[PDB]
């Protein structure tokens, strides 16, 4: 039936990305340490959005502790939407079946 | 637990509270009148009547036992670390007592105040431990001695220390886990995975922008939540802050240094916060 | 149902609201002698009364006179 | 895996035999107990036979559950005899316990019995009494007597007679049944004891009085007659339907239309042929608008029995489904008029195309009065039908009884020995019947039934007990009055279970 | 036993006792169920159900008893009841009644083989002097009454006055189709009971009565190719989805027509392989009906295994689920297959005529069930006795007037064979009168009373007890002639048979 | 299978026979003693007659069953009685058994009590009055209307539901030609007033739906327009989302309302009013904004009031919107918003002069427990009168009549006898019982009470006078102002009469193994 997988889905699709964060977390704490040792030297930009903008230390600074929050929103909001969709898909998995078998 | 046994913990609990001391005794004159309250029940004397002639006689009592009693004075710290350490000495704990007699005494006449020494509510004291060091460096500290510290760029000790207060949430608001994102694709959270760096920010700037020189934080568990890369760009913003504190030491640190309870940036100004003339930890002994 | 004649509704009738009227009167004026009120089904909790309305909610009562007179109270 | 044999497990069948017997016993007679059955059920059942127990009788001895058969048997074939057959073996078992110490053991049991029942029926047929058409009678007149007997059974005003020969009537018309079913009184609460009228097609006593049932014609001269077995209600289409809003019209259009396909799937029999329209079931009150806009008339809540007697009178078919169309699952009367009788909102079905099925009305709102007139009715029925269906009759309170006894025990002499023990106790069986009677009759079983039998050493026509007199005299001219073949039925099961049981000492069972 | 090991139940005393005793128990109604029966015995069989007759077999294999005393001697009972329908009322009784005269001869101390083989050759000198006292022999199926004669005295052995349009109405039946040389069937010929009607409108028509339903048209054929089979329609409409009929909307509209041309095709698979006749324990379904009536196929709408059984043995047909395109094996049997009313029953009718092979089926129009099975099983047991395989059965007297010449024979004889085995064989001419006593049982009289007139009747083969007074009073009744003999066969072999486990049963003290 | 002996159930019978003709001895009357229901719930409840109590009381014993089944009867027709078959149930009954323990059929006897009942039946056809009128039953209703409303909920008799319950009968009696039924007339508690304050309706009061008051309050014409359709736009009584477009857009929304507001009113008000109960409950907005734009409509309505306006006009609703009829709107010969209790809003009475089939007292109370208890009280002396306009007779009873019809039967008994004079001696006793039976519930001796009356009965018969059940020191029936409508007490006397027979129905004993099982 339809409402198996519609939510094991958005399951898997947050998953996956928040689990590539994973690694980018390590690199999270590691451009911390990259642009920390970066006093100007190579000209540092923000990588935020498809706008490449000349930018400042303070602003590549902030912005990859506003970085981390990539690994801290994305991993975090998914384990809700785990659970939120694994329950409910869970749930509409013996309720169909047995129906379209009895 | 049962009912007349239930009182008599707060029998010696009160004189647990009441003098801090003599809770035997408390409890070594309960069944003496308990005895003769029955026979006075036994004599059929009515309760009310046993009762009655009570607290009034008890009036009397403590006047000829203050008759018996030698005041001693109150104003001089030196005759009570005289006499309270006789007591001490009338007691089983001396050791210490005897190095903490001073401590005890300037600490206590460092909260005396009066000639009469008030009742030296052990409120205004702060006993606090440290693991390391020995009895010896057990010592009367005037300013509070706070647990542990908390700074990522935050300056490690500063003098003439405003001291914050946070009873706001750092984190940004909860719109699904704790992250001011919804929980659905990568792309729309982004931008307001934007929204939680900003924010959690501007507040932290808000702090240093009303301002303090030391931030007392509860528990993060005493706060919903406290977004940490705010606070990773609040000590980046170079305050000395302590983190996860007793929300009711707090309560002690907000009477005994005034450094007063601060939901707000707004409740920053120097106003709810404490002034420290020397703020550091000391790792020592 | 339990129909509940004169004869056995008077004495149920007496002895909740006689011996419970004994417990608003027990505590009653200044001389009034406390209730240790039995805090049922929780806890022991030990409270100590000169108001029999205290005393009303405490105990569960079924006896319909202390049951109606708690409202009379 | 169980089995049983011997006397000791014999007498133990006829124990339980004599014990339900007394049940039976007087509930002719409405003087006596009756206990009010609840069951798994939680709820009240009360009899005027024990055939309705036994039906609820669950038994230890399936011995037990042998008689109830057969007792079932006659009552349900005459629709009465449960009394009759269950005394008669109990009878001869309590006759017979005795013998069975003696033993009557050998199977010469049944050649008593089978003798036995024999002489009667023989001895009843020369006793019973027919009956034709202008014979002694209009046939009418016949059955006037035969409805006036039980009329006359229990007390009622002069309104035996006015009942007896109006229920005559469509008793003639319809009389197949010895049932009196298709005939089924209608006790109607209100009115006069001299208002009741004996309808040739089906009336229903009940239909709700709606929104706009006021509006729907209480006339029809051809109803189409709409048996509906469901409910046609508001929530047949729901009217409750939420509405997105950016303007108000949204509203009217959701409104507007939920309500019409109530009035979609009813106006579609009605359009075929529906004037007269019958639920058995809940109409809801904006449905039966649809129904009165229409003004075709719409009855929900009516009576099953009255829905299945129309099927039966009307030539209607039972509907099932509103959006099932057509004029053969109506029905044609050529009358339906509706005229609230006391204050039952009263449906008047006649001109049945064949109308199988007939009411009798009854009013005067006694319930007291009249119930008992409808078992007295029952009886009359019970009678009437069956007095035509065996015209051969023969009079009741044991008329023959002591006769019988006499005529049966007269033979007893000649044999004496385990089976003239037997015809003397085989001939005591027939004063049982009066003995309870005694009881009710206001009499002595030990008195009055050998005056009977006196009465039948003197007279010997029809003389017995009168319950309905509380006396003793010819039955038959006591005009107590029954058909000879339930009697003789009741001897055919009379021995039979009698004789058939009595020869199982030897019991086998396997629960296991 | 005296150590914790030996597992057994039986022995000793209670061999001498309970065996005996436990085989005296069963034995006891089987005196009421032999010969003219005026007794009757309630049974519930694990239906609760009350069922009424005199036969022990049917009665006692429910019967359940520690000891295999009763559990084996049925077995010859059957052995019995095998070979020949009645008498297995008098089988154990015999057999009972003569075992206990060995724990009395026990009391009076007599050896197992000493008490055993005095019956021995007694038995062989009786199976010498039995066929001696043959009084007659049978002679003509074709006949009513030569067959009927005789078949009275077995359902005599069970109920006494029915038999008598009875055994007319069995060999009406035509026992006389089959030679009852070397072959009969009770299947061909078989009981066919319609409630309904009354008891003696039990009918006979030759060729399959089957009381279902007879649907479809009469078949397409009445040669019929007949394909029987178990469920052909298990539906073919799904039980599916939510409704345990539909779940989506859109569903209860395949769940409808494909039931329709499934069975299209299934009843046109029926014409394909070209049955003529459908038979379905499977449901009924009106198109598949309507394809039955447009492929003009005979349905059958439900069935008993009887039904599937017999049309498997009788048509060889095979009955099989089919939700498969039905496949002609079964093929055809029967010359003339039909829909017929018997008791205006719809009744499934087949038949084929030949001497061995012939339907000839009998069909009990009845009035009631719990007689109807009874009336079968007299009727049974008498068209079983009437199987012997020999058209002259060599006749001795029926309900034993036998007894009273061998009661005569042997003891005298058994004197005569000298030695302590002599009491053994004069115990042997003893329990000869359990019938005679058993009759005088349900006759109400003293076999002794018997006995010492029926000595007193001497050489006779005639006279005997049997039902009314003239088993009573006289004791006298001609079991030669009342009409009534039986066979030396089911005669032979009860005497032979109880001779057997009775011998055994007493052996074995384990 | 246990069969008991009917004797054995006999006292089972007459064990059950006591408590609950008991129940109402102290019971009876005023005089009488009130009687508790405490419930599965635990719930403390003052109870009255016996049907109240009888079916609150959970009943056991199949007397006990077939109590609730008999008591239901007296109440419905006459109202009042109910109380009395119980006590003269067993009364005769227990005695009954008495007599059957003086080894006496049921069977004979019980006819003489069927019979006796005639006889008293017709010895009560002489008592009292055989008249009432429509201005002369007023002061007997009065007399009753007084202890009706001078018994349960105030013993003050307020004259205003006194009456004011006599008028919705006198206007529906004569309506149903002399007849009348409590659906047909109404009593409708609603609280917002105290007891003090009653109305009675011809018609259905209903709180008129208004979202705002300043958003004017009308109420015109005669005449409601009935419709389970919009009179302005609709609303399932749920929740609707309610979206436009840009910023100007909502204010077309209101015009949309607006328009039809009128639209509708323009549309409901031509086929009559412009009063329209609308089962659509709507937003505040609308609502306000058509009471506003004009002509306040009611909202948020029962799909039964809707109905029940309908059927109280006797027209129909209006289904559908796109529908309209002025007989599927009201037919009502006054609509009126009036201010409803003194704690809301205005109710809005339609009082129907155009077409009423129903014509209903309103009451509030200043409890729930009282209005009920009025609630509660009403329906009696609202039954009486309904035998009243069927037939005006009543007969001076509790304590004239008991004696007065035991004494005829008592003195038939020795004219008929047999199994009737055991019959009618004790028949009649059971009568001169409940009299007594009041001294019992009162503070008199109940033997020299009956006593008393017993003298005055030999002294004078079917008297004017009879016990005190008030307890007056005069002890009377017409300065009592105690009577019934010999309609009830005869119909009283059946149901015992008829019980005490229906224990004796046919035969059988014997269950299953189950018969309270």
């Amino acid at each position: 039936v339809e409402k198996y997988q519609q939510l094991q889905k958005d399951l898997s699709k947050s998953m996956s990305g928040r689990q590539k964060l994973e690694a980018q977390l390590t690199e999270n704490n590691i451009v911390k340490e990259e642009l920390a040792l970066l006093d100007g030297s190579n000209v540092v930009f923000k990588l935020l959005g498809p706008v490449l903008v000349k930018q400042e230390l303070g602003e590549a600074r902030a912005t990859v502790g506003k970085r981390l929050d990539y690994i801290t929103a994305e991993i975090k909001r998914y384990e809700s939407q785990l659970r939120d969709l694994e329950r409910q898909s869970e749930q509409q998995r013996e309720t169909l079946a047995q129906l379209q078998q009895e | 637990l049962h009912p007349a046994a239930r009182m008599l913990v707060e029998l010696s609990k009160a004189q647990d509270i009441e003098a801090g001391d003599g809770t035997t005794s408390v409890v070594i004159i309960a069944g003496s009148l308990l005895d003769s309250c029955t026979k006075l029940l036994q004599k059929g004397i009515h309760p009310t009547i046993i009762s009655e002639s009570f607290q009034k006689a008890l009036e009397k009592g403590i006047e000829i036992l203050t008759d018996m009693s030698r005041p001693v004075e109150l104003s001089d710290r030196e005759t009570l670390l005289n006499s309270a350490t006789t007591s001490l000495n009338s007691k089983v704990v001396s050791q210490y007592s005897s190095l903490l007699s001073p401590m005890s005494v300037n600490a206590v006449m460092k909260v005396i105040d009066p000639a009469t020494a008030t009742s030296v509510d052990l409120r205004d004291i702060k006993i606090v431990k440290k693991l390391g060091g020995t009895i010896d460096d057990c010592e009367l500290v005037e300013g509070l001695v706070l647990t542990q510290k908390v700074s990522n760029s935050g300056i490690t000790r500063v003098e003439k220390a405003k001291i914050g207060l946070i009873q706001f949430c750092l984190s940004a608001p909860k719109t699904d886990m704790d992250n001011q994102i919804v929980v659905s694709d990568y792309a729309q959270m982004d931008r307001v995975l934007r929204e939680e760096r900003a924010y959690i920010l501007n507040l932290v700037k808000q702090i240093k922008k009303t301002g303090c020189n030391v931030l007392l934080i509860q528990k993060s568990i005493l706060r919903d939540a406290l977004s940490d890369l705010a606070l990773h760009f609040l000590n980046k913003m170079k305050i000395m802050v302590i983190k996860d504190i007793e929300r009711e030491d707090i309560e002690f640190i907000c009477k005994t240094i005034g450094t007063k309870p601060v939901a707000h940036i707004d409740q920053f100004t120097a106003d709810m916060l404490g002034s420290a003339e020397l703020a550091e930890e000391v790792n020592l002994n | 149902a339990d129909e509940e004649r004169a004869e056995t509704a008077r004495l149920t009738s007496f002895i909740g609201a006689i011996a419970i009227g004994d417990l608003v009167k027990s505590t009653l004026g200044p001389k009034g002698m406390d209730k240790i009120l039995l805090s049922s089904g929780r806890d022991a909790s030990l409270m100590v009364t000169n108001d029999g309305a205290t005393i009303l909610k405490n105990i569960g009562v079924d006896n319909p006179a202390a049951k109606v007179l708690v409202d009379m109270s | 895996t169980d089995s049983s044999q011997g006397i000791p497990q014999l007498v133990s069948n006829i124990s339980a035999c004599q014990v339900i017997a007394e049940a039976v016993r007087t509930t002719l007679g409405p003087r006596g107990m009756d206990k009010l059955i609840v069951d798994g059920r939680g709820k009240a059942t009360i009899s005027n036979d024990g055939a309705t127990i036994l039906k609820l009788l669950d038994v230890v001895h399936p011995a037990a559950k042998t008689l109830v058969d057969i007792a079932k048997s006659q009552d349900a074939e005459v629709g009465d005899g449960t009394t009759s057959v269950t005394l008669l073996a109990a009878e001869f078992l309590k006759q017979v316990k005795p013998y069975v110490e003696e033993g009557l053991h050998p199977q010469i049991i049944i050649r008593a019995f089978r003798t036995a029942t024999q002489l009667a029926v023989n001895k009843i047929k020369e006793i019973a009494v027919t009956v034709k058409k202008a014979d002694k009678v209009e046939q009418r007149k016949l059955l006037e007597k035969c409805a006036m007997t039980a009329l006359s059974s229990k007390l009622i005003s002069q309104q035996k007679a006015f009942f007896a020969k109006m229920v005559v009537d469509a008793v003639m018309m319809l009389d197949d049944l010895l049932q009196l079913k298709m005939i089924g009184i209608k006790k109607v609460q209100g009115g006069a004891l001299e208002d009741s009228q004996l309808v040739a097609g089906v009336a229903f006593k009940k239909t709700f009085s709606y929104a706009g049932f006021e509006m729907q014609p209480k006339k029809y001269h051809n109803p189409k007659i709409a048996l509906l077995n469901v409910e046609l209600e508001l929530k047949a289409e729901k009217d409750n339907a939420e509405i997105r809003v950016h303007t108000v019209e949204d509203y009217q259009a959701i409104v507007d239309a939920e309500w019409n396909i109530l009035y979609d799937k009813l106006e579609k029999i009605h359009h075929s042929g529906a004037k007269v329209v019958l639920s058995k079931l809940p109409i809801g009150d904006v449905a039966t608008q649809y129904f009165a806009d229409r003004d075709m008339f719409c009855a929900g809540r009516v009576p099953e029995e009255d829905l299945k007697r129309t099927m039966m009178a009307c030539g209607g078919s039972i509907q099932t489904s509103v959006n099932a169309l057509s004029a053969d699952v109506l029905g044609r009367c050529q009358v339906f008029e509706e005229t609230q009788i006391g204050g039952e909102r009263y449906n008047f079905f006649t001109g049945c195309p064949k109308a199988k099925t007939c009411t009798f009305i009854l009013r005067g709102g006694a319930e007291q009065f009249m119930e008992e007139t409808e078992r007295s009715l029952h009886d009359a029925i019970m009678i009437v039908r069956r007095a035509i269906k065996n015209d051969s009759v023969v009079a009741g309170g044991g008329a023959i009884e002591m006769e019988l006894s006499k005529y049966l025990r007269d033979y007893s002499r000649t044999i004496p020995g385990k089976q003239q023990l037997l015809i003397g106790a085989y001939a005591k069986a027939l004063e049982i019947i009066p003995r309870q009677l005694c009881d009710n009759a206001g009499f002595d079983a030990t008195n009055i039934l050998n005056k009977l039998r006196a009465r039948h050493a003197q007279g010997g026509t029809w003389y017995g007990v009168d319950i309905n007199n509380e006396d003793i005299a010819d039955n038959f001219e006591a005009f107590v009055w029954e058909p000879a073949m339930v009697r003789i039925n009741a001897l055919t099961a009379a021995s039979e279970a009698a004789c058939l049981i009595v020869s199982v000492d030897e019991t086998i069972k396997n629960p296991r | 036993m005296l150590k914790e090991g030996a597992k057994h139940f039986s022995g000793l005393e209670e061999a001498v006792y309970r065996n005996i005793q436990a085989c005296k128990e069963l034995a006891q109604t089987t005196r009421t169920a032999y010969g003219p029966n005026g007794m009757n015995k309630m049974v519930i069989n694990h239906l609760e159900k009350l069922f009424v007759t005199n036969d022990a077999a049917t009665i006692l294999r429910e019967l359940e008893v520690q000891h295999p005393a009763a559990k084996m001697i049925v077995m010859a009972s059957h052995m019995q009841e095998q070979e020949v329908g009645d008498g297995t009322n008098f089988v154990l009784v015999f057999a009972g009644a003569l075992l206990e005269l060995a724990e009395e001869l026990l009391r009076i101390g007599l050896s197992v083989s000493e008490v055993i083989e005095g019956y021995e050759i007694a038995c062989r000198k009786a199976h010498e002097i039995l066929p001696n006292l043959v009084c007659c022999s049978a002679k003509n199926l074709r006949d009513i009454d030569e067959v009927s004669s005789l078949l009275r005295t077995s359902i005599m052995s069970k109920q006494y006055g029915n038999e008598v349009f009875l055994a007319k109405l069995i060999a009406q039946a035509c026992v006389s189709i089959f030679p009852d040389s070397g072959h009969f069937n009770v299947d061909n010929i078989r009981v066919c009971k319609i409630l309904g009607s009354g008891i003696s409108s039990s009918s006979v028509l030759h060729g399959m009565v089957f009381k279902k339903e007879t649907e479809g048209d009469v078949t397409s054929v009445k040669d019929a190719k007949i394909a029987v089979y178990s469920c052909p329609f298990d539906g073919m409409i799904t039980e599916t989805k939510g409704t345990v009929l539909i779940k989506t909307a859109e569903e209860l509209m395949n769940f409808s027509k494909g039931e329709e041309n499934l069975m299209d095709a299934q009843v046109k698979a029926i014409a394909d392989t070209g049955a003529n006749v459908v038979v379905t324990g499977g449901k009924v379904a009106d198109m598949a009906l309507h394809y039955a009536n447009k492929y003009n196929i005979m349905l059958v709408r439900l069935n008993s295994k009887w039904d599937l059984r017999r049309l498997c043995k009788t048509v060889g047909a095979t009955a099989l689920p089919r939700l498969t395109p039905p496949v002609l094996e079964e093929m055809g049997h029967c010359d003339s297959v039909y829909l017929s009313e018997v008791g205006d029953t719809q009744v499934v009718v087949f038949k084929h005529e030949k001497e061995d092979g012939a339907i000839s089926t009998i069909v009990l129009r009845g009035s009631t069930d719990n007689l109807m099975d009874d009336i079968e099983r007299a009727v049974d047991d008498g068209v079983n006795t009437f199987k012997v395989l020999t058209r002259d059965k060599r006749l001795v007297p029926g309900g034993g007037a036998t007894e009273i010449e061998l009661a005569k024979q042997i003891t005298s004889y058994g004197e005569t064979c000298p030695g302590l085995e002599q009491y053994a064989i004069k115990k042997f001419a003893e329990a000869f009168e359990a019938i005679p006593r058993a009759l005088a049982e349900n006759s109400g009289v003293k076999a002794n009373e018997v006995i010492s007139k029926l000595y007193a009747v001497h050489q006779e083969g005639n006279k005997n007890v049997g039902l009314d007074i003239e088993a009573e009073v006289p004791a006298v009744k001609d079991m030669l002639e009342a009409g009534i003999l039986d066979t030396y066969l089911g005669k032979y072999w009860a005497i032979k048979l109880a001779t057997n486990a009775a011998v055994t049963v007493l052996r074995v003290d384990q | 299978k246990s069969r008991l002996m009917g004797l054995e159930a006999l006292k089972s019978h007459i064990m059950a026979a006591k408590a609950v003709a008991n129940t109402m001895r102290t019971s009876l009357g005023p005089n009488g003693l009130d009687k508790m229901m405490v419930d599965k719930d635990g719930d403390v409840t003052v109870t009255n007659d016996g049907a109240t109590i009888l079916s609150m009381m959970d009943v056991d014993h199949q007397i006990a069953k077939l109590m609730v089944e008999l008591s239901k009867s007296q109440d419905d027709e006459i109202g009042d009685g109910t109380t009395g078959v119980v006590v003269l149930a067993g009364a005769l009954l227990e005695e009954a058994e008495q007599l059957l323990d003086r080894g006496i059929h049921p069977i004979r006897i019980a006819d003489g009590y069927e019979q006796a009942a005639r006889v008293a039946i017709e010895h009560l056809d002489k008592i009292s009055d055989s008249v009432l009128v429509d201005i002369k039953d007023t002061e007997p209703l009065i007399q009753t209307a007084k202890t009706t409303l001078g018994s349960k909920v105030v013993n003050s008799c307020h004259r205003q539901m006194a009456e004011i319950a006599v008028n919705a009968v006198l206007t529906v009696a004569d309506m149903e030609r002399r007849d009348v039924d409590f659906e047909l007339i109404k009593v409708e508690g609603k609280v917002g007033g105290r007891l003090e304050d009653t109305k009675l309706i011809k018609g259905v009061i209903v709180d008129k739906d208004f979202s705002h008051p300043q958003m004017p309050k009308k109420v015109e014409d005669a005449k409601i327009a009935i419709l389970t359709c919009p009179f302005e736009p609709p609303k399932p009584k749920t929740k609707h989302k309610l979206d436009v477009t840009s910023v100007e857009d909502y204010k077309a929304l209101q015009k949309y309302e607006k328009e039809k507001f009128e639209e509708m009113i323009q549309q409901i008000k031509e086929t009559g009013a412009n009063l329209a109960i609308c089962q659509w409950g709507f937003d505040d907005e609308a609502n306000h904004l058509l009471l506003q734009n004009n002509l306040p409509a009611v909202r948020w309505v029962g799909g039964p009031e809707i109905e029940l306006i309908a059927i109280a006009t006797g027209g129909r609703i209006v289904p559908r919107f796109s529908e309209l009829t002025a007989e599927k709107l009201g037919f009502a010969g006054l609509v009126q918003e009036i201010s409803f209790g003194t704690t809301k809003d205005k109710m809005l009475v339609i009082e129907q002069c155009k077409n009423s089939r129903a014509v209903t007292i309103f009451i509030r109370g200043g409890n729930k427990m009282i209005i009920e208890e009025a609630k509660r009280s009403l329906h009696d002396a609202l039954c009486v009168i309904r035998n009243l306009i069927r037939d005006n007779r009543v007969v001076y009873g509790g304590g004239a009549a008991e004696i007065s019809c035991a004494l005829a039967v008592s003195q038939e008994a020795d004219k008929c006898p047999t199994l009737e004079q055991y019959a009618m001696r004790a028949f009649a006793d059971a009568l001169e019982v409940i009299p007594m039976a009041l001294s019992e519930n009162s503070g008199m001796n109940p033997i020299q009470t009956m006593t008393e009356v017993r003298a005055r009965q030999v002294k004078e018969m079917n008297p004017a006078l009879g016990i005190d059940c008030l307890h007056k020191g005069t002890n009377d029936m017409k300065q009592q102002h105690v009577i019934e409508t010999l309609i009830g007490k005869k119909q009283q006397i059946s149901l015992a009469t008829q019980m005490v027979r229906m224990i004796l129905k046919i035969d059988d004993i014997r269950k299953p193994g189950e018969s309270e099982e």
